[PDB]
């Protein structure tokens, strides 16, 4: 029937050879009955005592840890899945359960040897088998049987490419923009051809209907959204359910606008224990209010429609904090999201958005194939200059300028050459100025840019300072706006305060 | 008849992640992967096969179609060694053109044995449908197995060129060759059109758009100071902490009488007149940077090293060794955007790194993984594909540069 896929024990290694555990009688009588229904099927065969390999057999499960830790490898089932937002919409979507997806598959006629198991008798021998088709619960069944799934497929699909099927383990999902009835006939003309290869599908009236709780996610053949979340009304949080809580937060923000987490986060801080309870915060309460708020109000994802252009939006929800969403046509989302990832202990909201956008880029890649155009809220001018001065090769895509505050910008910039009058601070935790002036007042690295700090607080609004330190004028000198550390937040804001600052670095 | 190729003792094939890619980019793969199958270049496979290796689409120079780029790269280092050396005097040719002979590949069948390891996958977008899966039934372009295993048919069909015109110098590396010579760019772009139809009329694109490396012309940028009218304290303190830093090479630099002008907390801005010591200091100094420093010399049993820096307004600074501080060579890059440049870089300079020591290097590139991964096919043109990491470029080497 199905040609059959070669398969090999690792290199080096004999087949399985482990003892079946004692059996009761009662199970063994059950076990001979379902054995027997399968030889009579042909998915196994008494073999002789010519075979030494054995696996062991349980009330009928067939454990094969053993063969599995000695089967080769084959190519990975399901790499990864498909994201509702990447659909085009279908006017019927119909799932097709699929059952003795393996026992219909045929077995490498070089293997079955080992997949030898034993029925032991009663009365002081005990049967003998072996597999000719694919044992559940062995390596290569998944995949074997998704590789053939796929090319039982094929002519179906030459025949319909209209339909558009996709295969989940051991669902089938079939799609089409057929007239009701006509998408009903395909289906049953789909069935068929499964029939054709013994394999078995539901019939209409015992289908599942839409929507389809899919890997958390309500599918509907024209809308999308995820199974919908209900938000706790406690009055005592353990750390388990704030960790639970943002969990799940965070899962609706591919759909639901404005989800935030930050205060609720901010909760687990010093914990001892999972079953600790800890109080709310005001600010954590109306974060929760906020957001048991929006998800109340239920909102669907939108299909795919390629004839169309794909519009990415981002904005700046807090510090360190994005939002954005992608869209076809205005507000009407495929999908939405958020962005917290700070790469490296300090930045600038330049850089941030940055890498935003590349996140957002890599994803759309995934999903639909494409890049979106981008709407920010950042002016070329602004990104230029910074892109410009920055030691790092980086690229924005299509954007186009979006003002809609906040606008990112840059609070300051270091001038490229000394100002001329400006008072001179050397620094190495004190500092010496040309003018006299002086202060001699920790970690190596935090000594450094403590000088620093110093000489702008006691300094004008024009400075040249020195300093040895490569590190602080690396940190500085990259403009950060933001940072891990207090210091620099400190430094940051006499940065901000300054009309002019020179940075040196001297040997 | 098929030559039997096997892997370094002990290893096992590749089993590399396949980076997604774009509808348009997909799209053209199946085109190509249909004809190549048609063709019985590549064949389907099973889930008993369990490599594989990253495909991509790149872009032809004057070509309406797209060129299938294979990265071999973790392959070909499992692969077994084979046992054509490096011709010294191609890098002294005026006029060096580059040919795309990979096609010469897909005429010999490979080992059957070995095939399972030329594994790859044309990905689906958003994993929508399996996505489908192959393996070369003949040599593969870009397999270093390949050039070696056609080298014999290589020499044969190459005899008569290179007698009826040893004033050519021909090197092959991969899918290229290199055509060398001093002749006139004129007498040249016809001695070598020749050629094409001596390879084509005995059973081919050139690369680089259609034209010459020019290596005769490759000079090292040696370290330069700032040659100015008036010196100020910021100048000096840039001057010397440069100095400094060229001091760990040419050692034979001296600061003494620069970092005397710099006695005193004075003002950054403040005009410093030279003395006549620290004056004809600077001379000496400027006297020995004029050249790079002696004994550095190439290893062929080391690896080629290149890093990169951004400098700005599309200029970029790169340099080759093997052992730090000691370079083998040093240039320039400029002119788009970063990543175009920086590809356009890299790319340059391997072809370089070929021609010169017929190798390719390692580099050190300035850029984001997820940035490079995204967009490098966009630009690249190049058969081979290089190694690479990621790196942070320090704000004071960039300054000691250019
Ligand atoms: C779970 C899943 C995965 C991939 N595609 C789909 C589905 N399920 C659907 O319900 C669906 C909905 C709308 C459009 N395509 C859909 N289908 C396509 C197959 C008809």
């Amino acid at each position: 029937p199905i040609e059959t896929v070669p398969v090999k024990l690792k290199p080096g290694m004999d087949g399985p050879k482990v003892k079946q555990w004692p059996l009761t009688e009662e199970k063994i009588k059950a076990l001979v009955e379902i054995c027997t229904e399968m030889e009579k099927e042909g998915k196994i065969s008494k073999i002789g005592p010519e075979n030494p390999y054995n696996t062991p057999v349980f009330a009928k499960l067939v454990d094969f840890r053993e063969l599995n830790k000695r089967t080769q490898d084959f190519w990975e089932v399901q790499l990864g899945i498909p994201h509702p937002a990447g659909l085009k919409k279908k006017k019927s979507v119909t799932v097709l359960d699929v059952g003795d997806a393996y026992f219909s598959v045929p077995l490498d006629e070089d293997f079955r040897k080992y997949t030898a198991f034993t029925i032991p008798s009663i009365n002081n021998p005990g049967i003998r088998y072996q597999y000719n088709v694919l044992p559940q619960g062995w390596k290569g069944s998944p995949a074997i049987f998704q590789s053939s799934m796929t090319k039982i497929l094929e002519p179906f699909r030459k025949q319909n490419p209209d339909i558009v099927i996709y295969q989940y383990v051991d669902d089938l999902y079939v799609g089409s923009d057929l007239e009701i009835g006509q998408h009903r006939t395909k289906i049953e003309e789909l069935r068929q051809h499964l029939l054709r290869w013994g394999l078995t599908t539901p019939d209409k009236k015992h289908q599942k209907e839409p929507p389809f709780l899919w890997m958390g996610y309500e599918l509907h053949p024209d809308k999308w959204t995820v199974q919908p979340i209900v938000l706790p009304e406690k009055d005592s949080w353990t750390v388990n359910d704030i960790q639970k809580l943002v969990g799940k937060l965070n899962w609706a923000s591919q759909i639901y606008p404005g989800i935030k987490v930050r205060q609720l986060c901010k909760l687990l801080r010093g914990t001892k224990a999972l079953t600790e309870v800890i109080p709310l915060t005001e600010e954590a309460e109306l974060e929760l209010a906020e957001n048991r708020e929006i998800l109340k109000e239920p909102v669907h994802g939108v299909y795919y429609d390629p004839s169309k252009d794909l519009i990415a939006e981002i904005q700046k929800q807090g510090q360190g904090q994005w939002t954005y969403q992608i869209y076809q046509e205005p507000f009407k989302n495929l999908k939405t999201g958020k962005y917290a990832r700070m790469r490296g202990a300090h930045t600038n909201d330049v850089k941030q958005l940055t890498e935003a956008v590349q996140k957002i880029t890599t994803e759309s890649i995934v999903i639909w194939g494409k890049t979106p155009k981008f709407k920010l809220p950042i002016q070329k001018e602004t990104w230029e200059t910074w892109w410009t001065e920055y030691w790092q090769a980086t690229w924005i895509p299509e954007w186009e300028f979006v003002n809609t505050p906040p606008l990112v910008k840059l609070w300051y910039q270091l001038e490229k050459e000394p100002i001329v009058g400006a008072e001179t601070f050397y620094v190495d935790a004190g500092y010496v100025t040309n003018r006299g002036r002086q202060k001699v007042v920790t970690t190596n690295q935090k000594t450094e840019l403590q000088a620093i700090y110093l000489a702008l607080q006691d300094s004008g609004l024009e400075v040249n300072i020195v300093t040895d330190s490569q590190y602080a004028l690396g940190i500085i000198q990259a403009q950060p706006d933001q940072s891990e550390s207090e210091l620099v937040n400190q430094i940051i804001e006499q940065l901000i305060k300054k009309e002019k600052v020179y940075l040196a670095w001297v040997p | 008849e098929t030559v039997p190729v096997k892997l370094k003792p002990g290893m096992d094939g590749p089993k590399v992640k396949q980076w997604p890619l774009t509808e348009e980019k997909i799209k053209a793969l199946v085109e190509i992967c249909t004809e190549m199958e048609k063709e019985g270049k590549i064949s389907k496979i099973g889930p008993e096969n369990p490599y594989n290796t990253p495909v991509f689409a790149i872009k032809k120079k004057d070509s309406t179609k797209w060129r299938k780029l294979v990265d071999f790269r973790e392959l070909n280092k499992r692969t077994q060694d084979f046992w054509i050396p490096h011709p010294a005097g191609l890098k002294k040719k005026k006029s060096v053109t580059v040919l795309d002979v990979g096609d010469a590949y897909f005429s010999v069948p490979l080992d059957e044995d070995f095939r399972k390891y030329t594994a790859f996958t044309i990905p689906s977008i958003n994993n929508e449908t399996p996505g489908i899966r192959y393996q070369y039934n003949v040599l593969p372009q870009g397999w270093k197995g390949s050039p070696a295993i056609f080298q014999s048919s290589m020499t044969k069909i190459l005899e008569p060129f290179r007698k009826q015109n040893p004033d050519i110098v021909i090197y092959q590396y991969v899918d290229d060759l290199y055509v060398g010579s001093d002749l006139e760019i004129g007498q040249h772009r016809t001695k070598i059109e020749e050629l094409r139809q001596h390879l084509l009329r005995w059973g081919p694109p050139f690369l680089w758009m259609g034209y010459e490396l020019h290596p005769d012309k490759w000079t090292v940028q040696p370290i330069v100071l700032p040659e100015k009218d008036s010196w100020t304290v910021n100048d000096i303190q840039k001057l010397v902490g440069k100095l400094n830093w060229a001091s760990q090479i040419y050692p034979g630099i001296k600061v003494r009488q620069l970092c005397k002008l710099l006695r005193g907390t004075k003002a950054l801005t403040e005009v410093i007149p030279l003395t006549e010591e620290a004056e004809l200091e600077l001379a000496e100094n400027r006297e020995i940077l004029k050249e790079p420093v002696h004994g550095v010399y190439y290893d062929p049993s080391k690896d080629l090293i290149a890093e990169i820096q951004k400098q700005g307004q599309g200029q970029w600074t790169y340099q080759i060794y093997q052992e730090p501080f000691k370079n083998l060579k040093t240039g320039k890059y400029a002119r788009t955007n970063d990543v175009k440049q920086l590809t356009e870089a890299v790319q340059k300079i391997t072809t370089e790194s070929i021609v010169i020591w017929g190798k390719t290097p390692k580099f050190k590139l300035p850029i984001q993984k997820e940035t490079w991964e995204t967009w490098w096919t966009e630009y690249w043109q190049a058969t081979w594909i290089p190694e690479w990491e990621f790196v942070n470029t320090p704000p004071l080497v960039k300054l000691w540069y250019q």
